[PDB]
């Protein structure tokens, strides 16, 4: 509420999952991990714009 | 002092001879001899209703809200006998009183006193309730002749910069409470707290007085220049430099 009528936000509530282990197409986990953490990074900057 | 009263109860005429008694005693006492006198006139309103007594009895046609057209000219005479002459030191100074009927500017009486006066001192209801002793509203208020009644050889030469600088960061701050009505306290800037702080500490000390209070004028322009600190040094916007560097620390 930063004025007389209230506005919409978000937030980014990491529920807390656990991913998923993909050990079966070669097992390039390092592949994995960083387009996860890329991916988040991605996820988050668009939360905050939506 | 020398006084005069005139209950309501006493003859018309009794009221409208008063005043110019009173206004020749002062002649005398500060021109035939030499002394400064201040007269006090106290609610000219009855003076007038004076005037349209003895108008009624003479049989002359009313005419502005039952009043006689020459009572401007009547008014003039009460008034115009101030000011210095010279071949003397003395003076005279008139500092009359009147009863607004209904808050109304364009009434007869106060719209021509306004015509040949110098200026007014006004006085809010809402300040008479917030148990303020002295009522003043200076906003409104103003005065012709400021620039010469004070200086260096007068009173103090930091004077007309402290009053045009008050003057103006009290306007600001009746604004900032204004913003403040709306906008809420969270969304203000520092600049408005230091605004509603000054305010509130100002009609906290400076305007309240006390029915016995007698300040001196250095005391006034002292306890100005303490509400002016609370402000940090660049927002003083009225004031020169070089006043500032004397008197701020």
């Amino acid at each position: 509420n930063v004025a007389g009528v209230t506005l919409p936000v978000f937030e980014h509530y990491h529920e807390g999952t656990d991913s998923y282990e993909l050990t079966g197409l070669a097992r390039g986990g390092e592949q994995l991990a960083k387009l996860k953490r890329n991916y988040a990074k991605a996820v988050e900057l668009l939360v905050e714009l939506a | 002092v020398c006084l005069f009263l005139n209950l309501a109860n006493d003859p018309t005429i009794e009221r409208i001879i008063t005043p110019r008694l009173a206004l020749t005693t002062a002649e005398f006492l500060a021109y035939q001899c030499e002394k400064h006198v201040l007269v006090i006139l106290t609610d000219m309103s009855s003076y007038a209703e004076a005037l349209r007594e003895v108008s009624a009895a003479r049989e002359e046609v009313p005419g502005r809200r039952g009043f006689p057209g020459y009572m401007y000219t009547d008014l003039a005479t009460i008034y115009e006998r101030a000011g210095r002459v010279e071949g003397r030191n003395g003076s005279i100074t008139q500092i009359p009183i009147l009863t607004m009927p209904n808050d109304d500017i364009t009434h007869p009486i106060p719209d021509l006193t306004g015509y040949i006066t110098e200026g007014q001192i006004y006085v809010d209801r809402q300040l008479h309730n917030r148990q303020i002793y002295p009522p003043i509203n200076v906003l409104p208020s103003l005065s012709r002749l400021m620039k010469s009644a004070i200086g260096e050889g007068m009173t103090r030469k930091d004077h007309a910069d402290v009053s045009n600088q008050l003057y103006a960061c009290y306007a600001i701050g009746k604004d900032v409470q204004a913003m403040k009505a709306v906008v809420g306290e969270e969304a203000l800037t520092s600049d408005d707290l230091l605004y509603l702080e000054f305010l509130q500490k100002f009609e906290k000390n400076f305007i309240t007085q006390g029915p016995y209070e007698n300040r001196t004028v250095y005391e006034t322009l002292d306890i100005g220049w303490q509400l002016l600190r609370i402000f940090p040094k660049e927002m003083l916007k009225r004031i020169p430099q070089s006043t500032l560097s004397e008197f701020y620390p």
